[PDB]
């Protein structure tokens, strides 16, 4: 993606 | 010698069970207000949650739900916290289940087992200033493994939204699957959640969990402790490679840990071989 | 003479509504689902976008006649312990729009006062002529709030078919509340012609004029053990009177079998 | 008039 997401 | 002071009695404005305090003996920095504490969960554009009380599974008990016959139960295997409202020891903290907490439509009462993260916070927390990483959140009590936490609240947007955020430090993925995916952001409203840092030796982790709803779009992010924490610990979670991939580019890992996986050195050397 | 439910709201209220019934072998009414919020059942998109509530920026309680809020009802008609003031205008009530999660305010400021939910004990019991009814378990002082009338959010057009229209309240292409099947505690509140609370359209969390949300408020300082009751007005028994005329006992009575009598002799 | 009694403010 061209964000960071936090994520589990 | 810098003093501690407290520079906010209660960040939630009266929003939560309890007050969460902000302190700084760090630095001159003031309370944080960049963005709007909110309790549960905003929308800014229309998310057609489905909210019809007819579709929610819901269980049939005239107990407290604490048998093997609560439906509820039966939609994660089974119920997940003992009497005291904690994750079993044996709740897998590596790939948790997804929790459905008892609604409207269930026959139980409101103070039955199955409601924990629908009742909100508990435990006392502080928002406190770090050395290193800004704004963090620590335990003002001992936490025993297992206890619910906070819920990771924000602003629901979809997968293309968050895409062009050009603020991507507070993003979270509701779903890792390809196609129709939402993600909360926490940058313009949050609550406590949005300033838990990230730490390579966690304390706490993420549950998708169902209350009012059970549109599968919009699971709620609750955090758990997966340890007993001691009073004045930081609380952190693992951010997971889809945020560190993005953004270690920018700046690196200082939890400080001898497991740090994301610190410049920790980088470096995988560069390396 | 029985105490036969230690709370009719299986702890989804803020207090513990129990169920008596001295007068007959009627049991619990159980032929609905307790709910302490509106439900729906169908698509209706309540309009919950953040950025579509109008809000305050009060740094103290709401209690200046600057606040954003009030201004919205001319005033705040809340005193400074939630009470409705004297002159709040009780035969066509205004608007109230309370404060809400876009407001700069706390939880606790002096505009919050139904989202607070019920604070007054109430019981369901078994009335002489009205089937069940509730009544007070406390002295009221006037402009206090009750509770909100709650249930299922449908249209018009679903309301005219409702073949139970006993429970239905308008909202206002109006919608209405269907409390036969999902409601709370109103919907035993009976009718009075002499009647001793007031319904008004308020909003909170959201601000989508199609659904108010239904509080009522005592009109008068309430004796502990009165019964509690609403004018459910003509839209109510101009349909019902066909099938049953009012019980209520009043010497003031608009809508009973008499009444109607007299009325018909317009001749 | 409508089909249905129906409460109201
Ligand atoms: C969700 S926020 C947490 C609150 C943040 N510290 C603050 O002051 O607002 C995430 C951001 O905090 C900082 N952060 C969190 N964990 C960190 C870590 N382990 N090392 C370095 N910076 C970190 C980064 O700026 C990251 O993008
Ligand atoms: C909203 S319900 C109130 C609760 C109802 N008494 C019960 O036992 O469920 C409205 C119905 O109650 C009865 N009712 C309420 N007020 C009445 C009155 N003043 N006279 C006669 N019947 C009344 C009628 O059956 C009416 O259709
Ligand atoms: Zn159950
Ligand atoms: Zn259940
Ligand atoms: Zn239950
Ligand atoms: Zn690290
Ligand atoms: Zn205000
Ligand atoms: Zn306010
Ligand atoms: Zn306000
Ligand atoms: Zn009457």
């Amino acid at each position: 993606k061209q964000t960071a997401r936090l994520s589990t | 010698i810098r003093t501690e002071k407290i520079i906010c009695r209660d960040v939630a404005r009266g929003y939560e069970n309890v007050p969460i305090p902000c302190v700084n003996g760090v630095d001159g920095e003031p309370c944080p207000e960049d963005y709007k504490y909110i309790s549960e969960n905003c929308e800014t554009s229309t998310m057609n949650i489905d909210r019809n009380i007819t579709h929610l599974q819901h269980c049939t008990c005239v107990d407290d739900c604490s048998s093997s016959n609560c439906l509820c139960g039966q939609l994660s295997i089974r119920c997940w916290y003992d009497k005291d409202g904690r994750l079993l020891q044996e709740f897998n903290k590596i790939e948790p289940p997804l929790i459905f907490e008892c609604n409207q439509a269930c026959s139980c009462w409101r103070n039955c087992k199955n409601r924990v993260v629908q009742s909100g916070i508990k435990v006392r927390l502080q928002l406190y200033r770090t050395a290193k990483m800004g704004w963090g959140v620590r335990a003002l009590q001992t936490i025993p493994q297992g206890t619910f936490i906070c819920e990771y609240v924000g602003e629901l947007i979809s997968d293309a939204e968050a895409d062009v955020r050009e603020d991507d430090s507070y993003l979270f993925d509701l779903d890792n699957k390809d196609g129709e995916v939402y993600c909360i952001d926490a940058r313009y409203y949050g609550n406590i959640s949005r300033f838990i840092n990230h730490l390579c030796d966690p304390n706490i982790i993420p549950v998708r969990v169902f209350m009012l709803h059970q549109d599968l779009r919009f699971p709620r992010i609750a955090f758990f402790s997966s340890r007993d924490i001691r009073t004045g610990e930081e609380l952190g979670f693992d951010y997971g490679d889809r945020f560190w991939d993005i953004k270690s580019k920018y700046f690196t890992c200082q939890c400080g840990s001898e497991k740090c996986k994301h610190s410049a050195e920790a980088i470096a050397l995988e560069q390396s071989r």
